């Protein structure tokens, strides 16, 4: 089987400057390879093939070049909608290999998250639980870290968080955490804080609110 | 007009079959030969099987030959796949993708969004949502925030639009998250102007095809 | 060797099919491991007035992927391959939508290496095109001919 | 399939050669080592009004010589061969004197086995033959012709 | 109108080199493959080399191969074989024959009379030719016999007649026979009537062609 | 090479009878066998090629069948001119080779044959040596044997014979026997007979003559 290594398979880059993305064979593949682009929840789309013929409908900026062993995609003019994850994938010989992919996030000036938070509805505690939700909207970098105290008391394993893509226009972020505790336990207190750390915050913001 | 539909995805059980379909439009089908590429839950893409314009000539992966057959049929512009004796490793999420030429290619310049599939022994579980209302704090920049809360259901997906796919600037939906209790839980915000907040009124529609239960959630302030 | 007049090249661009090939020797396209039993799959005009174009071709029991560049001259349309011998191609007429005949000889041996072929945008058999063909080949010397099938073209080497 | 009238086989005996040949399958023909190659050299009338025919064709990397047996049959210029598959052949037309156009089909799949040749009495290239042939060929679904050379005919396989 | 004629043999020393050639008639020589064949002294025929109706495809046999070139003029009618350097085992008639089709065809439809090559270091020599008297015994049966006797020569062959070729009926050449002294010997009879050796004249008459001379003997009783 | 191996060497037939002559290939040569025809100072004759394709202008009489290794030529009513040397050849691959052939003669009823003696012409005496002629004319079988008794006394290695071939008309043979002798040592002697003797001699015949 053809192994093929992409490199790097992560990388960060300014809207505007050129990158390049390597993709190397386990063996020769003379110019069979090809380049797909695919983001969340969206159909792949097909770049190049060949190795550097352009599929029709895309913009010129993006090049693809290599022969034999190494091949490379090219993208000159990093929009802030060209985040995605890159794939090569070879047709030389059966089966048809995929690179492990290259995943591409835009750089961007940083900037702070508007946080919120959102008390249990009494129509979920009529059932036994009670889920606490603390939002940290468009944000740079990805990286935050949220925390939950319950009358100034710390939580673990209590709660979950979860991170939409990066926005194609303000290639921001935007996270989600989830404090989960039984119907009871939620009676049992009444200071609910949500304290948020992040790079364009020169200091925690926390946000809470009383039953 | 060009585009590729998949489905069939759902929930099935270790040993059963289940078949997927994808429908095209747009371009003539018999001129081009068909692929699907599937893709295991947090992992690369994986080429499956390949068929070309005829379908007389057909290829699959090893770790499927046997118990996948691809077909297509060119009067209804449909592209299938039988899975049989589906095994874990299967869970993923099944692209169905269209070649440039009319054998199999190598290379597809047309993809459909992809159906996934969840080989598993639990039961469908339809989830609960519950409103995220916009807390007092609507008076931060004159936008007020506001959503759903899905929680409990299984296998994914579970798709949540606002005010029946009129609303879509400012909607965030959060990817779902595995809950200790095997069942997954998901949430889905939006920003509006608290200025509309007492004539507007937003409600977040959920739907589970597995589960097989639509939802409609309001979220008042 | 009387050879379409002006050539458009930046329409002849896009995906293509060899339909039916000829050639003044058997041996040239006998047996599907011929040295000029060539499939066209793409034409890519290049910016310096070039043409860029990916083939198939048989090479040691396996269909191999090729990249050539016909290099235009002085002369309307007629190319040039840089490869040994001096492969030349002459395109004979052309309506850009649907079908497009070429010839190619080497210079070396421009008696035992003529081989010309029949291209067409779909996978589909076109009579009238290969009339066109047939019409253009009874004033040459060639000794062995060959047509596709819709199926024989899903073969990136021709069934 | 429109054939020849009546047929005077004491007239076709003799010797001669497989100037070019054509089939309804390219496989029938394409590469040397195939199973409808095969050349004409002798045409011998029997007693009972069969025709005996010697040939040759290749088999396993070697020319080999056959004896085939056409036996006439209650249609005009058409005989059938004993071998398997039940090959018919049929005399679309000649001059006795120069030329002989006939095909041969397989009736089990009557369909992917019509072959068809153009003989000739002396080892030159006969261009009014040929013509004929062309002619007659026009109507029929081939996809693959094949025209030899003197020099080519000098060789018990054709070169 | 159709034959086969050759010349160029005769007596040729180990080492020398000479040219055969046969003349055409009756055909289209360039639509026929030609072929030597060759005949030892008292031995069976043996393939020498052929050459196509072009003459671009030749063939030759080990046992001459490097030394025999064969040729052929395509105007004159002419086919051609170059023997350099001839040994001794090169003794033989050489045949000229035409093969059914344009290429080497295997088998031969037309042969010629072939031409005697003898490679020997010795010289040519006329022979000498004996009256067989006959005997007293000539009334043994009222048909008395008679010949000549050529002895001593070198090479074959010797062809000999009767009165001019008059004297046919009750001829009898024998084969020549090789002498201990390496020439050539033979003898020749003939029967006739005994009551016409008193009235008519028995002469004959030996031609030795390598020897380039001619001689008549009568025979009296 | 292919040895061809001809079969019988030689045979005698009667007029009329059906003759068979075998011919085996050292390897398989398809059916590319071919069958001459050669009498003595004459153009040999294609007769059959192909294995059994009768050559135009030959009598039916003549067929020819095989396969592979072992072939066979078949004459029906064979004629008193049938008499000749027959000779397989393969032509399948080079050297195209001959079989060492097959002689056949023309079976007849005995026939005693004629004697005659011939002294030593005075011609050739003046020379330094002496040859006696015996002739033996017109007779069958071959097989006969000759003797030369000097003065009563046997000879040896001093004679030689010579046998015309089988006369197309008669079917008979005819034979010399030359005694070879110094001038000197024919002086020394005046007895020379010729003693013949044959299967259609109930004696043998002795001519003889003197000095
Ligand atoms: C409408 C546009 C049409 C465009 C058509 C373009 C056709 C382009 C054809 C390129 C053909 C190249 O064809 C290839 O040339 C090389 C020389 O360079 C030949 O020679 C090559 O292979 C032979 C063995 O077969 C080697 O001994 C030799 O050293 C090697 O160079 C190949 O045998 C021939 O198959
Ligand atoms: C004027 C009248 C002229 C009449 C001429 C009539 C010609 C008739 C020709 C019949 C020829 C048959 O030719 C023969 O066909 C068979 C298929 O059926 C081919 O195929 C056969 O041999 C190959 C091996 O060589 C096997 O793998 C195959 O399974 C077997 O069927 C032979 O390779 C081909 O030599």
């Amino acid at each position: 089987d053809i192994v093929m290594t992409q490199s790097p398979s992560s990388l960060s880059a300014s809207v505007g400057d050129r990158v390049t993305i390597t993709c190397r064979a386990s063996q020769g593949i003379s110019s069979r390879l090809a380049w797909y682009q695919q983001k969340p929840g969206k159909a792949p789309k097909l770049l190049i093939y060949a190795a550097s013929s352009l599929q029709s409908g895309v913009p010129s900026r993006f090049s693809g070049s290599g022969s034999g062993t190494e091949f490379t995609l090219t993208i000159s003019s990093l929009q802030p909608e060209d985040f995605a994850t890159y794939y090569c994938q070879q047709y030389h010989s059966y089966p048809w290999t995929f690179g492990q992919g290259t995943k591409l996030e835009i750089k961007r000036t940083v900037a702070a998250p508007s946080v919120f938070i959102f008390p249990p509805s009494d129509e979920q505690l009529k059932s036994g639980t009670a889920s606490v939700v603390c939002l940290l909207n468009n944000f740079y970098p990805r990286e935050a870290k949220v925390q939950w105290k319950v009358d100034n008391a710390l939580q673990s394993g209590n709660s979950q968080e979860s991170v939409t893509e990066q926005d194609s226009k303000d290639s921001t972020y935007s996270l989600s955490s989830t404090l989960t505790l039984s119907k009871a336990d939620y009676e049992k207190h009444k200071v609910y804080a949500c304290e948020v750390t992040h790079q364009g915050l020169s200091s925690p913001v926390t946000k809470s609110f009383n039953r | 007009q060009v585009s590729l539909r998949e489905s069939g995805g759902g929930l099935v059980q270790p040993g059963r079959s289940l078949r997927l379909s994808c429908t095209a439009s747009g371009f003539t089908f018999r001129h081009h030969g068909m692929t699907w590429v599937r893709q295991a839950p947090g992992k690369g893409l994986e080429w499956v099987a390949s068929l070309s314009g005829s379908g007389t000539k057909t290829h699959f992966a090893d770790s499927v030959k046997g118990r996948f057959t691809i077909s297509r049929d060119n009067s209804n512009n449909t592209l299938y796949l039988q899975m049989d004796n589906v095994r874990d490793e299967d869970t993923a999420i099944y692209y169905c993708a269209k070649a440039k030429r009319v054998g199999a290619t190598g290379y597809f310049d047309l993809w459909g969004r992809g159906t996934l599939v969840t080989v598993s022994s639990a039961s469908t579980k339809g989830p609960s949502v519950f409103p995220l209302a916009p807390s007092s704090k609507s008076t931060s920049g004159g936008t007020a925030a506001l959503g759903c809360l899905v929680k409990d259901y299984f296998p994914e997906p579970v798709t949540v639009s606002w005010n029946s796919g009129a609303l879509t600037s400012g909607v965030h939906t959060f990817p779902a998250v595995l809950q200790s209790s095997g069942l997954y839980s998901l949430s889905s915000v939006v920003t509006v102007p608290s200025s509309s907040l007492g004539t507007q009124t937003y409600i977040c529609n959920v739907n589970h095809k597995p589960s097989n239960t639509k939802v409609d959630k309001k979220a008042e302030p | 060797t009387q050879t379409m007049k002006g050539l458009d090249i930046q329409k002849v661009a896009g995906t293509w099919y060899s339909l039916a090939m000829a050639a003044s020797d058997i041996s040239l396209l006998d047996a599907q491991s011929a040295p000029l039993r060539v499939y066209v799959e793409e034409l890519k005009p290049t910016p310096e007035g070039d043409l860029e174009i990916l083939l198939q071709k048989w090479e040691n029991g396996e269909c191999a992927q090729k990249k050539i560049i016909a290099e235009k001259t002085k002369i309307p349309a007629v190319f040039k391959i840089d490869a040994l011998n001096e492969n030349k191609v002459l395109v004979l007429d052309t309506d850009y939508k649907k079908y497009l005949l070429f010839c190619m000889e080497n210079s070396a041996e421009p008696e035992q290496s003529l081989a010309c072929q029949c291209l067409v945008r779909t996978p589909e058999v076109d009579d009238e095109a290969l009339e066109k063909f047939d019409k253009a080949l009874k004033a040459l010397p060639m000794h062995i001919r060959l047509s596709f099938n819709p199926t024989q073209l899903e073969e990136q080497c021709h069934i």
